[PDB]
């Protein structure tokens, strides 16, 4: 029942550590084993690299509780046990800075049409279909152009690099906090019009799946 | 920003036409006595416009009109002039110091009356402000 | 004459224990030889889920008599002979909860036109079809989305196990209440928009057939 | 719930301008003897939206006006510093204690009287509800 | 922020002798270790006509700093290594004169939407695809048509050659100086009509990348 | 800048007497050494049939200065030499009236986009495209029907015949004189509506290209 | 009734020491007589190597039961006893390492079409055939092409040495569990074309027939 | 996962003195006792002409460690004995110079396809078959088509001549680099058709087997 006025994007700048993980348990919070805590603290974005654990993948997360040796984060459920095996390795590091596009004029995107398999059979007479697998998930950006931007330069370093980043969204209005990793594809070509303003293009795929937590959890 | 946008118009319009007889919202003035022609300023306001998606960077809209009121049986010749030269002096695209015109130069039709006509010179100003 | 202003939708969260019928009766409202009456009572919703008429298959029925040993199901015609042939066996469960969608923006549907098959003879001129198999029907539902509701957790799960889930409309002006099962379909991707609030979608296809009901009936 | 939202919206106008002149809906106020400028109040009624198809849960629009009133022959020059103030204060997406600012910070164009002028500051309020 | 309103474009008339660069060394402003000054100057536009480095080809750049044996160039980032390999040769001309089309109606570009490849895996079930190349890019123009005017031989005469051409476009609101280099196509047939001025059509394309520099800068 | 508001359109009805050029030098105003002057004049317009020069085969063009042995034609450049080796020889012949098509309600044409090939290298991944040829050009006709109209069966013998016959436009406010030759087509179907005139449709292809010459030249 | 996406394919690497069984009985559910207890455990995959049966020689099978000097085994069932004669003794092997395949992008399978052996006699006029034997089966993989992953020795070894290899597989949907055996061929020439996924072939053979096992059952 | 775009391809065109290595031994890095240090320096490129190992013949090896008398390569492992007997002498050449093919269209390969051979007993029934040699692998590639370029000379003169030559090609995405020899043929033929790139084909055999080391190793 909220609305979206208001929103915000921040795009990730730059990565720390990586960090190594023995073991992890699973149920509503999982805790992870690990060896130090280093540079975690309380209320720290985290980002994983690869795990064992196909379903958890490139899934961006928020720590909880942090401790020497253990370390706490919530966004993800792994109170099943056949969909997460018990022994299954994890590794993730963290975001350092973070960085916001300016005034952004439209948000869409397209995709995610969920598929169907269509079967007769010629026992029967009425024809039925089953579900099937979901189409990609593609997000356009479009904001004002600016020439001496400095996030300009980063931005052209992600699309050559071809590297996996992580993006945030804070809806005021539903106190949430939208995230997700993927690559980024930057367009430099602005569409001059007349009486109105010329906006460049910025198009981010997805690699997994969205996280919803709530505001006052982050801090 | 928008008392400093009517502020520039009027900074502009004395800077060119100072000496001439003119006059300006909500201040008592009288018309010359020899009869002949005087400037008038009015300030219209106009929208502001919600551009992004996070209602920070906003736009203004303002409408700036002028007009030339010369006596009856004079002719409407030299009124024709100093309307043109106030169209040629507010060219489009001219850049104030707080804001640009983003539309000039336009004249519309004159109003009759049995004491004094008059020819409106009209044209827009615009603003943009980011909020931090 | 009605109009469907005030609907309501309800899906079905938690079903009970698989009851064994040995042998049905066909007449206008069946009675089933049940071997015992169990935890069946007045007005409870019962869904098959096997049987040897192929016909009455994955139908949600409602109770109307209950005894010891018999049941009465009402819903269903079965006066004939040839398309339902005396000592079919029937098995069903009883659904135990149900739980409320939010208020629904927009209801939708698509397919269900009925194919044709076109045959031109040397003989005659004229050119003329038959009827043929109707196409699947699918049912969307589009209402507001809360990042916190208790359904959400329900409807991932269906979704997952991909089970057959049995879904409820009443509409308070026709006094009806109609009755369907199929496979959920469950998309989380808020559509962002300005100056309106954003919906996510959810989609269910259709297993059975649609089975109408006067509402004073249930209750 | 529109009797709430009026409420709201009063009661964040008396934190804010609790010591200036104003005026309020029927009831019987004189303009200040001095010849100063006060504060005009007003309530517009929206209209209410069914969003769902069930008719449960719905919605509530309004409009809040405020205006102000200055001497002639005064200039227009404080009178858009109070306005600038006025809008700067009600601010886009502000969270009230039974609603929030739908549509903020809106100046319109100044009507002209023999006796008093006016620059009316105009914005809108929304409120969401759900009946069970 | 800004208003494209008020630009202007010209498009090169002749440009001037070959230059050679021995070598250039790479960092945010690159200078290069000509065998001669020659002709050059400061604020002078030049485009490069072949190169060992495969990225900076055909592109259009600025001077900055003029010296008997050294010239500073600015518009291209070099401080990468390895797509810059250090010894690359270097090849220049030098713009004479710009010409400059008369007053222009509309302007349009199409091409440029970024392609995917779309992979389905059978070990999972969710879709997702990657970023590909990127389509081709034409700039469109429309002007006021004119038989006499002195521009259509050089139209002619280039659209004939087939040779490469630098365009440049300024735009006074932003303070900045777009630069282009491409083929030129010429359409000199009126488009009449009633009650509206009969235009003529101009399509260039895009053999490099678009460069951006300060107005300022220029001179 | 002009206004295409009260242009003509003229057709020619009937050619001349083959002239035959021993040869004609390449310059800005060509001038041919006709063997006789015959009954060639000032400002009469000529169509050349057949030339050892590709790019100037029926061409419509304008008489400048007429000698016993020297003709001078203007319209077409041949400042170039490769594309015009000298030695080629010419001949043409000389349109003796003309006739006038009725007041013309709608003119157009399509086709004249320009083709592109695209090709992808494997050894970068930007995409780029070079100019290809041009589409054909067909003009469209439209007018009044009149049954009993003069000028109807020189059309349909135009179109019985099949050979080039030579179209003349008029542009009053540019003072201007296109001139072109195609291959005619004439319909002559009525289209009855209601409360508006019917008309016929005229269409004319082209073989060469349009030329451009300034109204006081011809008279 | 089950969809075959997200099952996943493996392949063992490394083999055991192999167990003698002195006898074993014929019956739905086999039980062999063991010298010793061994290292096998509760649900161990079990292939053989050579036995006096030719019918179960190189087929793989599941443990049901554990006991000093008696093992029980379920996949194939020996009721019939014409074609099982008693006094058989087996010899199977044991299975410790289990690998999987990478990211597949497609599966395929070759042969099974049985040919008819086709007489014609004098004495009656309809020609009849008669069934023989099956072709031989052909099985295709194609995955994902990244050499980091470090199975690709284990491939080069496998099809060096020639020697016997299983292949496991199971599918989610249907909970069925798939068992089979074969000669593997690895093609290591990558498939290389502009803007599409690069990927390798590989082949398989098969020494005996396919055998079924339920997943629950093996864990 | 790599997109195979941006790949380069290169062949040599001399070939340096001849290197004699007196004895190797086997392990996972071989390393070679030499008489001389030689012209060998870090990150070289080496390919064999002949030895007493079969397997290794015509093979291109990158050097990891050099010398005055013991040299490291890489590429081929020598963990196993008995198919690689003790006792070999190596003699290796030098590559001197690298040369890079122009633009290539589109690449291709032919081969690989392993038969199997069948043989039919009467003992059993079910027909088996067993792996065999594999095909010939075929190897074609198209490029861009221009005189100019000073290579056709190379690339007749190294048909003519039919010795070995080896292929060089580098992928950025995968930073991979593949290694492979055989024997040129170059077609000269262009392929002319309208309105399309006009291109010429070239085709090469293979000696060996497909050889694959790391980029960052070479470099």
């Amino acid at each position: 029942m909220h609305l979206p006025n208001g929103a915000q994007i921040f795009v990730e700048t730059s990565r720390g550590e990586e960090i190594e993980a023995t073991a992890v348990t699973n149920e509503k919070n999982p805790v992870a084993t690990v060896a130090s805590k280093g540079d975690l603290a309380k209320g720290d974005y985290v980002i994983v690299t690869q795990s064992t654990w196909a379903k958890m993948v490139s899934r961006v997360l928020i720590v909880t509780d942090a401790q020497e040796t253990s370390i706490t984060l919530a966004g993800i459920d792994t109170s099943d046990t056949l969909v997460f095996p018990a022994g299954g390795t994890m590794s993730f590091a963290k975001i350092t800075g973070w960085t916001e596009i300016p005034c952004v004029q439209e948000i869409g995107q397209d995709g995610g049409e969920q598929q169907y398999y269509t079967y007769q059979c010629l026992s029967d007479d009425k024809e039925q279909q089953i579900p099937t697998f979901k189409s990609a998930i593609s997000l356009t950006y479009t904001f004002a152009h600016e020439f001496d931007n400095p996030i300009y330069q980063i931005l052209r370093k992600l699309d050559s690099s071809g590297q996996v980043t992580a993006v945030r969204m804070y809806v005021p209005k539903a106190s949430e906090m939208r995230m997700w990793a993927g690559i980024l594809s930057f367009n430099d070509i602005p569409s001059t019009q007349v009486n109105e303003m010329e906006t460049v293009e910025l198009a981010v795929s997805l690699k997994g799946d969205f996280t919803f937590i709530s505001s006052t959890l982050a801090s | 920003m928008h008392y400093e946008l009517s502020a520039a118009a009027r900074a502009a319009f004395l800077s060119k036409y100072r000496d001439f007889p003119h006059y300006m919202e909500n201040r008592n003035f009288t018309p010359p006595k020899d009869g002949g022609m005087w400037l008038r300023f009015n300030y219209i306001e106009g929208d502001t416009l919600y551009l992004s998606i996070d209602r920070k960077c906003k736009s203004y809209i303002a409408i700036v009109q002028i007009g030339v009121v010369f006596p009856p049986g004079s002719g409407v010749d030299e009124a024709r002039l100093k309307a043109k030269e106030i169209a040629d002096f507010f060219k489009d695209g001219k850049m104030l110091n707080v804001g640009y015109i983003f539309e000039g130069a336009i004249v519309h039709q004159i109003v009759k009356h049995e004491s004094g006509w008059m020819i409106p010179v009209r044209f827009t100003v615009r603003v943009d402000t980011k909020e931090t």
